[PDB]
């Protein structure tokens, strides 16, 4: 499959984000913590990681993905999976 | 079981919505079920008592044993899917590198003038690496598997050969 | 036999005299022209054995043993020459005399015509083997399995030496050729049931028997490889030869005598087999390979069939190439991670490319693939039985079934799957080790091309 | 005979140089794969020059060129026989394994180990011929278990997976079991008939047939994959999709059904035999076919349907057609290796994506994967005039108008019934709806040998059928009079499973919410006859290593035998080194020796 | 001949050796050459041993 | 021809004529011509050479004769002299007597194919001179186990012989 | 405890001869190791030895068994005789016991 970069991945995990109505786009950056500033509760962020799984293909574990708070920490795990270094 | 009732509702959120998916297939379909059952977990999010709530998660667990699908949806490359370690034959260790042959390591004079600078960098900074454990370490060994991140500038984090130099995914 | 005995005593002065640095490389060289040579006993006729002189001859069933034997002496040298690197000069050429005057041992157990100089010969053998394992064996464990391999082998030869000074004393001579004329049937009575029994146990216990196998796993976990080779290959090939002279002049007692030993060789491999499954120790899985594979040879044997003459003979040779090579290929790995422990070093395909191509082909001849000689022996063996019982196809074909069982495991164990993390020091294969499994497998599969040659008298 | 045996020879001898080039290494490893895959289209087009010459005047003979052994009075040689059932399977092999081949050098371009790949699929293919054209049970026993060790090398190609070592072992353990059969056949003749060469057993002609033939069937049932050691087939699908092509289509499942057919001289004189493989094919067909109903995963519902049609060959065995069940060895060899090449389109273009849950709106995406698999799933399902009518439609006729097994009967018409029902799933999932694939969107099929191999596979599946039903020798009296309901059976029910099939798909879209019934969770675990098999039988044996034993090992241990001379060494030595105690014994000794033994007298 | 090399004769003369003691000893057994039953046969012109 | 047909015999090949009723070319005709020309003639010219080589240099072999001599049923007991040349013999004659199967057995595997699927009626000679064969080869040498001997062939037949004298004496 | 050396640790052999054939740590004995091996054992024994195999003059008398049994089938046919009587033993020469 064609690779990833790392302004890639960025690109298409804000996308998901951007197509959720409970995220405000305009407010969305890619340090926006779900919980403090999106306002997002536990069970949004568990869909949230399902949405991003069934966006790149492959399964990230409840062990890791309940850390995974701010789109950004979502980009630097797929890029460590995927050993994306740009 | 190491997880807190909050972490186990999620496990059981997460999974029960993966099962929901196997059995709809259609995109539309697992749409309107997926927001009936997070509409069953909303119910009860409230729920103070935790002799209830504890009750309550765990007849949704008997419900979703007895509705689970028997053949769910896997990612190929997820424990028991299709391409699940389909690759680790092609996993080399960088260790076999120092077997090389002098004219098989001619053939790449620039890798492996790289290659020598990070085996002195791990040779230099394994002592400090050493030390630093020591003196975190609570009397009686850890308590945890969790390390800890570099202090000073100029250290490397302990323990980060085989995690730094591990094999790509995609190793050929 | 002359030809071929001093040669192999020259082999002496030529290791003790020569340069320190050559030992090997002399010993090796001069060997491997003893065993170009070996093939001139080739010159076999279909109705008349090849009869030297008044002591030695040579027959269709002996030559192909003589020929094993004196190959093997240039292999367990390449085989050795590592782990006794470090070893003093002269405790090497003491290892190496020991390997020479073994060989001399084997091949006059082979072509003697007087039983009771092959019970010497066949006796003889003890001294350098027991010397080789407790002296070189690397654990504590080496001393008991010393006495063990000791103390069965003279419980049974004892009685031997007994029954045959009384045979020759009602028959007047135990040559071999004039046993074959003079032989008289033996008749019912518990006089003749011990002579029968006397004249067996010996050879059962160097088969080794199931029920009376228990020493030779000891052994082989104690032994240094060039032990393992020789012990495998040859050393309980000897009981089988015996077996194949010696039940000439038990007939007709050996119809109603076989039937326990046959049940103990029936249902022994099948159990034999089943416990290779489940061993954790890889000399030890190999060790009880060997069991489960000299169980066929004890029921043809015992059968005495043309069919199973032919099929006995063919299992010998390619259980002793076959045996020999697994060890080998063991030995490699275990020089390596200095364990014998199967599950620790995993994954070795992807380390060691060339070397798991060994183990696949050793492992194929393991489960007797056609057409390799290993299922020549082993299908006349069971086409035979079939016609003795045909029950008797159940426990063949089960048998054969487990056997393709373990042979894979043991290769999916320690070449498939992933590589263990901690171990990095497999070095890549050296240029020794694999001359060493082509001088195996090649001639092991070259006899395909003319079987005829290791079916024995009876082709 | 010297055009025609000369030729047969050389296609068997030039698929050899290929494995001669790489072991002997004065090849060239910069396009090995291009030289296999051309040596087969060579191979290919000299092994129809014998193909012709059998078609014009039925020309047959043996060729037994090495004397390699003589046992006595059984002497073997190395013996091919060039017959009906030879002449028309290998050009048939040949060609399908051409493009798998061509296929293979797309699908398995980016795997550094290709070289090997294709170095293991021509010794796969080697075997099988060497199979085919054994004119002696041992040279044929050669080939039976050289496709089993070649089916292990290539199901656990990804070595480092361990389901791909547990399916490969699993593989050999089947087929092994099924090879007690294939002994005890070897057995019996060479006791009874003192021979395995196939001419001297159809001379002799046993009445007594009964055990060499359960032999013969027991050994089939492993190597097709018949009820009771099935679950290994549907296991194989571990291996890459190559290697599901042509073990699925012209090499080791069938050989199987093709040792019954090359004993057919026998079994056609034994109803016993007919009996019991006709009853073992009647239930493979239906169970396996039964299973695919509610399997999601696509090469698993392909692998189920080739044991379902292997059981229906083994059905065309029970009721004595052996020709019918060669004729559908052939034309199933078609578009069954094309639908799991259409299979591999698939699973290329969707990144390694196998669920057929994660697939549609392909229809428009792959137009040339699409036409192949609807022709595939025509052929295979008996649209009339399509490769597979010509062996199937017939098969069915001589079923229902034979005198046969009711039970049998019946159950071969509910399992072709159910072959439209599983094609028809495949078609609905993987080709019609809304995509449900992953976002970044890869599909490509336009490589040129994709489109080659699928496309000459696709003529044959038109075709094949037709031409060779036309050009075959006839050698019985083909049931062409029947009634009208019994002519159009197979078209009735199988229109009946595409139109029962199309609502239960068409039910899937609603907005239903439903508990599995014991029936779907029956079929989608298999039958669970892999989940108590595969976990009791291993368990039972893997664990299997009174007071009469106690006697014989107590009494016999070395530390018994040793102990008890620990003991006599302590009383024997334990002594207080006092004069007056030895010599009161002298004194015991002298008396006891008079008084007791008389030594005196 | 050389000091280095002379110990590579040891073997191959007692192959020599032992091909004549094994020659020697058919002389030693000679009670029946040319008195089977099965190949006894008149002398040639120059023979006087059927085989030696 | 190479072989002797009388111990190999093989009934006179009866070929018919071609009789196309086609307008269409034959492609075996074409591909035979060029058989011929492309295969057949270099490889005959290869072998036409060799052949000449052969000539030149034209040296003998010879087929070995055994004279008979005294059966076992003529060895006084325990005469190994006597019994010892018996005991070749009867072995040579017991190689011998698993050719002449050999021999019958290629004669029926050859007749069953040559005649295709008229073999059951049109192979009836052949089926029984094998039979007859085989039951000669089977009171001769079944059962006497791997260590045989001609002692132990004797003793077999006699008690056969005493069993077919009680066979006459008792009708 | 007590005075004893400690093990010494495993050596490699590619270490400080990365051309070792693993015969010997002499790289000028570790090539002639080979070459004694690979000569001897390949070029030699098994290279000879297996065309000296091939070429075994007619091994135990098959061939003469072939060639004796065809006379004896094509006397026996011509001359009316059976090709294999049942007696291995001239009963002539036979006294049955009683
Ligand atoms: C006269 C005296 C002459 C002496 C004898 C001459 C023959 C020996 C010549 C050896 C030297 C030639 C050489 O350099 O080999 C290069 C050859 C390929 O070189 P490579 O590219 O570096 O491959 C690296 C791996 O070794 C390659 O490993 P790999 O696994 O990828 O492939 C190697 C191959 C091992 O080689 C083979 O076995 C050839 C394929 C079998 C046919 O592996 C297999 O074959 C596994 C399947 C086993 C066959 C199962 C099918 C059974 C068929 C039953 C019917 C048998 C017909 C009778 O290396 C070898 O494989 C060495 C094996 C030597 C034994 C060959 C045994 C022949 C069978
Ligand atoms: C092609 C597809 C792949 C098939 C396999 C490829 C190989 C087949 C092609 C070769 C064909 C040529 C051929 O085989 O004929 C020549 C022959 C077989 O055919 P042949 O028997 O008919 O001989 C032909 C020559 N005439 C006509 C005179 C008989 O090959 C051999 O006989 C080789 C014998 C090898 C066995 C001896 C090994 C050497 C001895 C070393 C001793 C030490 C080893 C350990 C001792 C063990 C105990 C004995
Ligand atoms: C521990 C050992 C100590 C215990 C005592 C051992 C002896 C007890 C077993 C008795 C053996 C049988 C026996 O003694 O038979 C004697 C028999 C005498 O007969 P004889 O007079 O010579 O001939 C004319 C016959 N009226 O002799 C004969 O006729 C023929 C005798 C042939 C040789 C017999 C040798 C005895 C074998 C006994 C051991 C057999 C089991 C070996 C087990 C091995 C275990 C690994
Ligand atoms: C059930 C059987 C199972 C067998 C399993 C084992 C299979 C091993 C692989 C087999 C490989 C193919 C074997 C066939 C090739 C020929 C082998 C051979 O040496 O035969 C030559 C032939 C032998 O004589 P033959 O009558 O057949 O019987 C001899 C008894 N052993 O005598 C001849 O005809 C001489 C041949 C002359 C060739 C001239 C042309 C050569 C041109 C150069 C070639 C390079
Ligand atoms: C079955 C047919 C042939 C049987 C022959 C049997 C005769 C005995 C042969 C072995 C003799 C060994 O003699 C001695 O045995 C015991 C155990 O057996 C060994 O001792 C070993 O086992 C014993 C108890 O099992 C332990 O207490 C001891 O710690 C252990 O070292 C001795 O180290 C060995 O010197
Ligand atoms: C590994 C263990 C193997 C165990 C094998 C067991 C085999 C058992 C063999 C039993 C046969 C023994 O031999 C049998 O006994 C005696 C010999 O004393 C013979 O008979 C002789 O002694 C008995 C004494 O009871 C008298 O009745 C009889 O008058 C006399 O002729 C039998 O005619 C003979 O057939
Ligand atoms: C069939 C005939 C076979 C004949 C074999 C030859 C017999 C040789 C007998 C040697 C016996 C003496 O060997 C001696 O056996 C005892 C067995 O308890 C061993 O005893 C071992 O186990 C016992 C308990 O089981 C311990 O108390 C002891 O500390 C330990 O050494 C001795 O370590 C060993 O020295
Ligand atoms: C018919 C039987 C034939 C048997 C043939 C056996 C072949 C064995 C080959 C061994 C070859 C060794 O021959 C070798 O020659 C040289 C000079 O001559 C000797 O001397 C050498 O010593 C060292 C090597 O240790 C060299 O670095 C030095 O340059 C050289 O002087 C070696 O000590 C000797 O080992």
């Amino acid at each position: 499959a064609p690779p990833l970069t790392l302004e890639g991945i960025k690109d298409r995990v804000l996308y998901v984000l951007k197509l959720y109505d409970k995220i405000d786009p305009e407010k969305l950056s890619v340090n926006s913590h779900f919980m403090k500033d999106l306002g997002l509760d536990s069970l949004d962020q568990v869909e949230i990681i399902m949405a991003m799984e069934d966006e790149f293909g492959f399964e990230i574990p409840d062990i890791d993905a309940e850390k995974l708070m701010c789109p950004q920490e979502i980009v630097d795990y797929i890029a460590d999976k995927k050993d994306v270094y740009e | 079981a190491y997880l807190t009732h909050q972490q186990k509702v999620l496990r059981l959120y997460k999974r029960a919505l993966r099962h929901l998916e196997s059995w709809c297939i259609h995109r539309d379909k697992y749409r309107y079920f997926a927001c009936l059952l997070r509409a069953r977990f909303d119910e009860h999010k409230n729920e103070k008592d935790m002799v209830k709530a504890t009750q309550l998660l765990r007849e949704a667990e008997e419900e979703f044993w007895h509705g689970q699908h028997p053949q769910p949806y896997i990612f190929p490359e997820s424990p028991g899917g299709t391409s699940y370690e389909r690759y680790e034959c092609y996993k080399v260790p960088e260790w076999c590198l120092d077997d090389w042959h002098p004219s098989e390591k001619a053939m790449y004079p620039d890798y492996f003038a790289k290659r020598e600078q990070w085996k002195k960098l791990r040779r230099e900074s394994w002592e400090r690496e050493v030390k630093q454990l020591q003196e975190e370490t609570p009397v009686g060994g850890p308590r945890t598997e969790a390390l800890p991140p570099a202090r000073k500038q100029g250290d490397l984090p302990p323990l980060w050969w085989h995690i730094v130099t591990r094999p790509r995914e995609r190793p050929m | 036999m002359l030809k071929y005995i001093i040669p192999t005593i020259m082999l002496m002065p030529l290791t003790w005299l020569s340069k320190n640095n050559m030992i090997w490389v002399n010993s090796t060289a001069h060997s491997l022209l003893i065993s170009f040579t070996s093939l001139l006993l080739m010159n076999q006729f279909g109705d008349n054995s090849l009869n030297f002189s008044l002591l030695f001859f040579s027959d269709s069933l002996s030559t192909p043993l003589l020929i094993l034997t004196m190959w093997l002496l240039p292999l367990m040298l390449m085989a050795s020459q590592h782990h006794l690197s470090k070893e003093n000069l002269t405790r090497k050429k003491l290892f190496i005399t020991m390997l020479i005057s073994l060989q001399l041992f084997l091949i006059m157990t082979f072509t003697a015509m007087e039983l009771i100089l092959f019970y010497i010969l066949f006796e003889a053998t003890l001294v350098p083997t027991l010397i080789i394992i407790t002296r070189w064996g690397n654990q504590t464990e080496r001393l008991n399995a010393g006495l063990y391999f000791l103390f069965y082998t003279l419980a049974g030869s004892l009685p031997l030496l007994v029954a045959l000074i009384y045979i020759q004393n009602t028959v007047g001579s135990l040559n071999f050729l004039m046993l074959q004329y003079w032989v008289q049937p033996v008749h019912n009575s518990w006089s003749n049931v011990f002579m029968w029994l006397a004249c067996m146990m010996a050879f059962m216990v160097k088969m080794p028997l199931y029920g009376l196998h228990l020493w030779l796993p000891k052994a082989h976990v104690e032994a240094p490889i060039a032990g393992s080779m020789v012990l495998a290959a040859v050393l309980l090939k000897l009981g089988g030869y015996g077996m194949l002279r010696i039940t000439l002049i038990l007939n007709p007692m050996t119809d109603f005598m076989a039937y326990p030993f046959i049940m103990l060789s029936l249902w022994g491999m099948i159990m034999t087999s089943s416990i290779c499954l489940r061993q954790t120790d890889l000399k030890s899985l190999i060790a009880y390979s060997s069991v489960s594979h000299m169980a066929l040879v004890i029921v043809a044997i015992l059968i005495q069939t043309p069919w199973s003459y032919m099929g006995a003979t063919a299992l010998m040779i390619a259980h002793g190439l076959t045996s020999s090579m697994l060890f080998c290929l063991a030995n490699s790995n275990y020089e390596r991670i200095h364990s014998r422990t199967m599950i620790l070093a995993r994954g070795l395909q992807t380390l060691l490319p060339l070397m798991a191509t060994w183990w696949l082909l050793a492992s194929l001849t393991n489960l007797a693939l056609p057409p390799t000689i290993n299922l020549i022996g082993e299908l006349f063996v069971v086409m035979s039985t079939f016609s003795w019982s045909n029950i008797t196809i159940i426990l063949m074909g089960v048998n054969m079934v487990i056997t393709a069982l373990y042979s894979l495991y043991m290769l999916i164990m320690t070449q498939r799957g992933k590589y263990t993390y901690h171990i990095n020091n497999i070095s890549p294969s050296f240029t020794r080790e694999n001359a060493l499994m082509s001088l195996h497998i090649l001639p092991l599969l070259l006899l395909t091309l003319n079987p005829k040659i290791i079916l024995g008298p009876l082709y | 005979m010297n055009m025609f045996s000369s030729l047969s020879l050389v296609t068997l001898l030039l698929l050899t140089m290929p494995i001669m080039m790489m072991s002997f290494n004065t090849y060239k490893p910069s396009n090995y794969p291009l030289y296999v895959k051309t040596a087969i289209s060579y191979a290919f087009i000299t092994s129809m020059i014998p193909t012709m010459m059998f078609i014009h005047s039925g020309q047959e003979l043996i060729i037994s060129n090495w004397h390699w052994l003589t046992i006595q009075t059984l002497k073997l040689s190395l013996s091919f026989k060039m017959d009906y059932f030879s002449m028309m399977f290998i050009p048939v092999a040949l060609f399908v394994t051409w493009s798998i081949m061509e296929f293979s050098m797309w699908y398995m371009y980016s795997d550094p180990n290709i070289n090997k790949f294709f170095k293991y699929l021509l010794l796969f293919l080697i075997t099988m011929l060497i199979l085919v054209t054994a004119n002696n049970l041992f040279q044929l026993f050669i080939g039976w278990e050289g496709v089993g060790i070649m089916s292990f090398l290539l199901i656990g190609w990804w070595y480092g997976r361990a389901d791909a070592n547990t399916a490969a072992l699993q593989a050999i353990l089947y087929n092994r079991i099924g090879d007690i059969g294939f002994i005890l056949a070897m057995a019996w003749f060479l006791t009874n008939l003192n021979t395995w060469d196939l001419q001297q057993i159809f001379m002799l002609n046993p009445s007594d047939s009964n055990m060499p033939l359960i032999g013969l069937a027991l050994a089939a049932t492993g190597k097709s994959a018949q009820f009771g050691l099935h679950p290994w087939l549907p296991s194989a699908m571990e291996g890459p999709t190559p290697v599901s092509a042509l073990l699925h289509s012209s090499t080791m499942v069938v050989a199987g059904i093709f040792l019954l057919i090359r004993f057919y001289p026998l079994t056609e004189n034994n109803k016993y035999i007919q009996s019991i493989t006709l009853c073992l094919g009647a239930i493979t067909t239906l169970f396996t076919a039964m299973c695919a109903l509610t399997q999601n995963d696509i090469k698993k519902i392909i692998a189920f349907s080739t044991s379902s049609q292997l059981g229906l060959m083994m059905v065309t065995i029970g009721i004595n057609q052996p020709y019918l069940a060669f004729l559908h060895i052939c034309t199933h060899a078609f578009f069954k290796a094309m639908l799991f090449m259409c299979s591999g389109s698939i699973i290329h273009s969707l990144n390694d994506e196998q669920d057929i849950r994660k697939m549609g709106g392909l229809f428009k995406a792959m137009p040339f994967t699409t036409t192949a698999l609807i022709v595939g799933s025509l052929a295979l399902t008996g649209m009339p005039f399509l490769t597979g009518f010509y062996s199937k439609d017939l098969i069915i006729e001589a079923a229902n108008t034979s005198y046969t097994n009711a039970w049998a009967l019946l159950m071969t018409l509910i399992a072709t019934s159910f072959t439209a029902i599983y094609s028809t799933r495949i078609i609905f999932f993987a080709l019609l709806g809304q995509p449900r694939f992953p976002t970044l969107v890869n599909i490509n099929e336009n490589n040129p040998l994709l489109i080659n191999s699928i496309k000459r596979l696709l003529i044959g599946s038109l075709f094949a059928g037709y031409i060779i039903s036309n050009n075959i020798p006839p050698t019985t009296i083909p049931q062409m009079t029947m009634p009208y309901y019994l002519k159009t059976t197979a078209l009735i029910v199988t229109i009946l499973g595409f139109i029962l099939a199309l609502e239960i798909s068409n039910m899937t879209k609603n907005l239903k919410y439903h508990y599995p019934s014991n029936a779907f969770k029956f079929s989608t675990l298999l039958g669970y006859f892999p989940t108590i098999m595969h976990r009791l039988a291993p368990y039972m044996n893997l664990s299997m290593s009174s007071l009469l034993d106690l006697i014989w090992l107590e009494a016999i241990l070395p530390k018994t035998i040793s102990l008890a001379q620990m003991k006599a060494s302590t009383l024997v030595t334990n002594q207080k080194g006092l004069i007056k105690l030895y010599f009161l014994s002298f004194l015991i000794t002298i008396l006891i020796s008079m008084i007791l033994f008389n030594f005196h007298e | 001949v050389v000091r280095d090399h002379w110990v590579h004769v040891l073997v191959p003369m007692g192959f020599v050796f032992g091909y004549y003691l094994d020659r020697k000893n058919d002389e030693k057994l000679t009670a029946f050459r040319n008195k089977s039953l099965l190949y006894k046969r008149e002398l040639k012109p120059n023979e006087e041993v059927t085989w030696k | 021809d190479s072989w002797d047909k009388d111990v190999y015999p093989e009934p006179p090949r009866r070929t018919p004529a071609p009789s196309p009723q086609t307008s269409l070319p034959n492609p075996i005709t074409y591909l035979t011509k060029a058989f011929d020309l492309l295969v057949d003639r270099p490889v005959t010219l290869v072998r036409e050479f060799i052949e000449r080589q052969h000539a030149k240099n034209k040296y003998y072999y010879y087929h070995r004769e055994f004279r008979r001599v005294p059966d076992i049923t003529e060895c006084q007991e325990k005469d190994v002299l006597c019994m010892f040349e018996a005991e070749m013999q009867w072995r040579r004659d017991y190689k011998v007597d698993q050719e002449i199967v050999n021999i019958i057995q290629e004669r029926l595997k050859a007749c069953q194919q040559r005649e295709g699927e008229s073999h059951r009626q049109n192979c009836a000679k052949e089926l029984e001179q094998f039979t007859q064969v085989v039951k000669a080869y089977q009171d001769r040498y079944h059962d006497l186990g791997a260590h045989y001997s001609a002692r132990k062939c004797l003793a077999k037949q006699k008690q056969r012989m005493l069993a077919e004298r009680k066979a006459a004496k008792e009708a | 405890r007590w005075q004893e050396d400690p093990e010494p640790e495993d050596e490699n052999l590619y270490e400080k001869n990365p051309d070792s054939h693993g015969y010997d740590k002499d790289p000028a004995v570790d090539i002639w190791n080979m070459r004694v091996v690979f000569f001897f054992g390949f070029s030699i024994v098994l290279v000879l030895g297996s065309t000296f195999v091939a070429y075994l003059p007619d091994y135990r008398m098959q061939e003469w068994a072939r060639r004796e049994a065809e006379r004896l089938v094509k006397y026996r046919e011509a001359h009316g005789l059976p090709i294999m009587e049942s007696n291995c033993f001239d009963p002539s020469k036979i006294q049955l016991p009683e």
